[PDB]
RNA sequence: AAUUAUAUAACUUAUCUAUUUUAUAGUAUAAGUUUGAAAUUUCGGUUGGGGUGACC
RNA sequence: CCGCCUGUUUACCAAAAACAUCACCUCUAGCAUUACAAGUAUUAGAGGCACUGCCUGCCCAGUGAUCACUUGUUCCUAGGGACUAUGACGGCUAAACGAGGGUCCAACUGU
RNA sequence: GAGCUACCUAAAAACAAUUUUAUGAAUCAACUCGUCUAUGUGGCAAAAUAGUGAGAAGAUUUUUAGGUAGAGGUGAAAAGCCU
């Protein structure tokens, strides 16, 4: 049952290169350290990681477990794989910025409580600021072209 | 450990959130986040050049709109362009200058009328000069500044977009003294005021760890700021002429800094010297520059410009005092 | 609050806060850290509320060297954490108590609750005490925890048939016109200690000592 | 305790860990022998 | 921390033997890239001691 | 009070509350002719932690209701398709046992 | 250099009486160990003696031969041992 959605997701993993496939998988043991299971379970909840490149999956990986302390558990469950790189860092951020999210510190302990992960990525645009940052679609607009300029520029 | 900026983060966040409430996650992230800039005509021979140069690029000046001697050209509502850097003008004088549409205001808002002496305390290179001298057509000025580098500079853009010939007239004079020293030196000299008080930078403190007024080090200076604030406002009460108009500016969003200086200097200068000021109310301005600034109405005294998403042109609370005896 | 069920231990920390807030910080007002101090008479359970109330909110666990006889935490300690969201840390205090207690009588009813050392007041002494407050409250508990008697108010002879359920003798020397014997007798004084134990720990049940001075 | 008294003689484990068989089974063992008899030892080996 | 790192593992182009018209195989080797088991070496000065500030 | 117990340790200043320990938990490996092992996942290695009933983390698409939409994810160009049927935590058993660290009574005594 | 000592392989040996039961259970010798106090302190002794204590059918103690060697060995981890 495993093989079904992930050939029909990613029907062309069978004519990738060996290559390709390994790269993936090693970098995911070797570079994000991810249990056996988590692997599996990552490659059939969302096929499309293979589809992405080695070296921008890693800097995913990290930017979850690194910038927002989850651990591994954690991302398996939500998918965050799955979601496209410019989503996550424009809502983290805006959440970041507006003080409803923060970097869990090195005791492991966050003073004001974080918002539902699921509720940050899997709500739509419309939802998202309706409940979870509370502010306007307008002023969201501005932000991601201030932001993608920022990124320019860095 | 914790930089500079990070201590800045979290004073506003015990102190400056609850002042502000609900608006403090807007305001939050807008300082956060990047400046808008607004171009200021250097006017002069580029006068008629740039006016039309800058409709191509589609930014409006948002005081040709509130009249519907200053006009600085901005790009409209959220629009997140970034204006072209100065370039010189076929005199030799730069075209125009980019600052803070919000740090124009303290110099419209003061009244500057032709035939009057200008004092400008602790002026420093922050663009009001320079606007406030377009300004000048026919107005004696003053200028002073603590430091000497920090004034070096501001010689600096004099040179670059004032004319010799009108630098030349003593209408331009540039000292660095001490503010509240200077009060003595020139009583009841100049009619109109402009004292911007050094101040706790939020937007500079969060971005910029260099000279950051929350360091550590200097956490003498840090409270004893409306100490020194106070002085400086009563020193500019006693230099401005009998019936004159002053303009007092802080960039901080702090209440402290902010409504309780004003209204104590008046009470020290009512005391003290038996004097009287008389407040004015800019509700009229501000419902001109609705489009192109955001207030919010809670401040007793003076008209905050709040930095928005949408028109993030804040911070700046400039507040105007007329001197009634 | 009930420490060991944790009964309305959550109400405290919202009124920790409520109270600072109202009260001017002053020098520690930029600190964003909160640091509060606990401290009472010996054996009220200071340092179990702050493993209470740090298990309930951080729950990680002990942080303080609980105990069941009084002097268990010498001296001050360093500041334990209790509750991330305010970042609440509470400061653990040995217990102290004022030369002066007042009456005699409140002496017995700090020595009844443990509060200070059973040696030097006697534990034979403070079993009395129980005696008579428990007889006068009327909460006959003992009587069927100790198959004795309907009721009794002799502390001799309630101390008497109690060693006897507790199979309990001791060999003690009595002095006689004759000479100095070493005559095996019950053992009195574990009726008083075990009886003064079963009392803390509810089986007699609850009691109010000060109830006389409700109407004050 | 008391110290002193490692020597537990055995001609077995004696002859095993110091024999000229022993010393003879490497060269590293030989070479040794070689340097005893070029400074004039009464006994090469046990 | 600085400098390296044919311990290992890996992959890439070559060498090279099979094979099919270019092709996918491997590799007593060499040249790279990636990890690091390790090896080597170091602990500026002034602040009546210490952490922080600092200063040269 | 502390450790669950028997046990082990700095030969020659520390024998313990430290190490081991059963039970419990995590990670790794689908396999042969020299360890593991002449073995094969109820197995072998590596490491963590007293166990035991009980409270107990979060996690558990949304709305209709085994069904449709709204979402989500992807492509093709703002449209069109495609696809989506309780476990990292505490109290603690609770008893027992100890040349452990503190106490108290009794007897005893040249302390 | 593993005749001391840490660990392991092989071949072996010792354990009375009493009570439990059917055992890393109990009292207590041989035997192993080394909690406490005292003496000693160039001492009998480069770690002992006198008392007092812990275990004593077991993860027990002991004997014989062999193996692991310093960029290492061994370690129920004390940075403990390896003449
Ligand atoms: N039954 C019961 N026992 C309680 C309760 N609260 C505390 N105790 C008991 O009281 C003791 C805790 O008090 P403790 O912390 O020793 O007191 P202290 O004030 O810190 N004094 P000390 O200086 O001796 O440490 C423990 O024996 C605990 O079981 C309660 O609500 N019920
Ligand atoms: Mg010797
Ligand atoms: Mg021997
Ligand atoms: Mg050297
Ligand atoms: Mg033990
Ligand atoms: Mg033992
Ligand atoms: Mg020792
Ligand atoms: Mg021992
Ligand atoms: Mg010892
Ligand atoms: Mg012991
Ligand atoms: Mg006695
Ligand atoms: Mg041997
Ligand atoms: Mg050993
Ligand atoms: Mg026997
Ligand atoms: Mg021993
Ligand atoms: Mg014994
Ligand atoms: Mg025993
Ligand atoms: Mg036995
Ligand atoms: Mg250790
Ligand atoms: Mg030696």
């Amino acid at each position: 049952g495993k093989l079904k959605r992930v050939l029909s997701v990613c029907p062309e993993v069978f004519t990738m290169h060996q290559r390709d496939i390994d790269r993936v998988v090693k970098v995911l043991r070797e570079k994000c350290l991810f249990t056996a299971q988590h692997i599996t379970d990552v490659l059939h909840r969302c096929p499309t990681v293979l589809q992405e490149d080695p070296n921008e999956l890693e800097y995913k990986f990290q930017y979850a477990y690194f910038r927002m302390g989850l651990t591994h558990l954690d991302i398996v469950r939500t998918n965050f794989l799955q979601y496209s790189i410019t989503k996550i860092k424009q809502r983290h951020i805006y959440l970041e910025r507006l003080g409803r999210y923060q970097t869990p510190d090195k005791k492991g302990q966050t003073q004001i409580p974080n918002p539902s992960l699921r509720n940050i990525l899997r709500v739509s645009e419309a939802e998202f600021l309706a409940r979870t940052a509370c502010s306007s679609v307008e002023e969201f607009q501005v932000f991601k072209k201030l932001l993608d300029q920022e990124e320019e520029e860095e | 450990q914790f930089t500079a900026s990070r201590l800045a983060l979290q004073n506003f966040d015990m102190t400056y959130s609850v002042q502000f409430g609900d608006l403090w996650p807007s305001i939050r992230v807008s300082l956060l986040s990047e400046q808008k800039y607004g171009a200021l005509v250097n006017n002069f021979a580029a006068w008629d050049s740039v006016s039309a140069k800058l409709e191509q690029l589609s930014a409006k000046d948002f005081v040709s709109e509130a009249i519907s001697n200053l006009r600085c050209f901005t790009f409209s509502r959220g629009d997140v362009s970034r204006f072209p850097p100065a370039r010189l003008g076929s005199l030799g004088l730069m075209d125009y200058y980019l600052m803070d549409a919000a740090s124009l205001l303290p110099v419209l808002a003061l009244g500057l009328q032709h035939g009057d002496t200008v004092l400008d305390l602790c002026a420093a290179p922050g663009g009001k000069t320079l606007a406030l001298l377009q300004t000048g057509c026919c107005r004696n000025l003053a200028a002073n500044d603590l430091s000497t580098s920090r004034t070096g500079r501001l010689q600096k853009v004099l040179h670059s977009y004032v004319p010799q010939d009108i630098r030349e007239g003593n209408q331009v004079r540039v000292t660095s003294w001490d503010g509240r020293k200077w009060g003595e030196l020139e009583g009841d000299t100049y009619d109109r005021v402009l004292v911007d008080v050094p101040c706790t930078t939020d937007r500079h403190s969060l971005h910029e760890e260099e000279n950051n007024i929350f360091q550590r080090s200097r956490k003498k200076e840090r409270q004893m700021l409306p100490m020194l604030q106070v002085q400086l406002l009563a020193a500019g009460l006693l230099a401005t002429k009998p019936g004159g108009h002053v303009v007092y500016s802080t960039c901080s969003l702090s209440h402290l800094q902010n409504e309780y200086v004003v209204q104590g200097a008046i009470e020290l200068l009512a005391n003290q010297y038996n004097i009287k000021v008389q407040v004015e109310d800019l509700s009229h301005f501000r419902k001109l520059f609705m489009d192109t600034f955001c207030f919010f109405p809670s401040c007793q005294v003076g008209e905050l410009v709040i930095p928005n998403l949408m028109v993030n042109f804040g911070p700046m609370y400039f507040c105007k005092l007329h001197r009634l005896p | 609050t009930n420490c060991v069920k944790d009964e309305n231990i959550k109400q405290i920390v919202p009124k920790v806060m409520e109270l600072i807030r109202c009260s001017y910080r002053y020098h520690r007002a930029e600190t964003p850290e909160y640091c509060i101090m606990v401290v009472g008479v010996p054996n009220v359970g200071k340092s179990s509320l702050i493993n209470s109330l740090r298990r309930q909110h951080l729950r990680t666990g002990k942080a303080a060297r609980v105990g069941g006889e009084p002097g268990i935490t010498r001296a001050v300690t360093s500041r334990i954490q209790v509750c991330e969201r305010p970042l609440v840390f509470l400061l653990d205090t040995p217990g102290v108590l004022a030369p002066r207690i007042e009456s005699v009588e409140t002496g017995l009813k700090l020595a009844l609750c443990g509060t200070v050392l059973d040696h030097l007041v006697g534990e034979e002494t403070m079993a009395d005490y129980l005696l008579y407050t428990l007889n006068r409250h009327g909460l006959f508990g003992y009587v069927q925890h100790y198959a004795l008697a309907s009721a009794c108010d002799q502390i001799e002879w309630v101390l008497k048939n109690v060693a006897i359920k507790l199979r309990k003798t001791r060999k003690v020397k009595v002095l006689t016109g004759t000479g100095n014997v070493n005559v095996i007798q019950p053992d009195y004084a574990m009726a008083a200690r075990d009886f003064l134990r079963t009392f803390r720990s509810g089986l007699l049940g609850q009691v109010m000592l000060d109830r006389d001075i409700i109407p004050a | 305790r008391a110290r002193g008294n490692e020597y537990q003689p055995s001609n077995i484990k004696r002859k095993h860990k110091h024999g000229w068989v022993r010393r003879l089974s490497t060269p590293a063992g030989v070479q040794v022998i070689l340097r005893r008899m070029l400074k004039g030892r009464k006994s090469l080996s046990h």
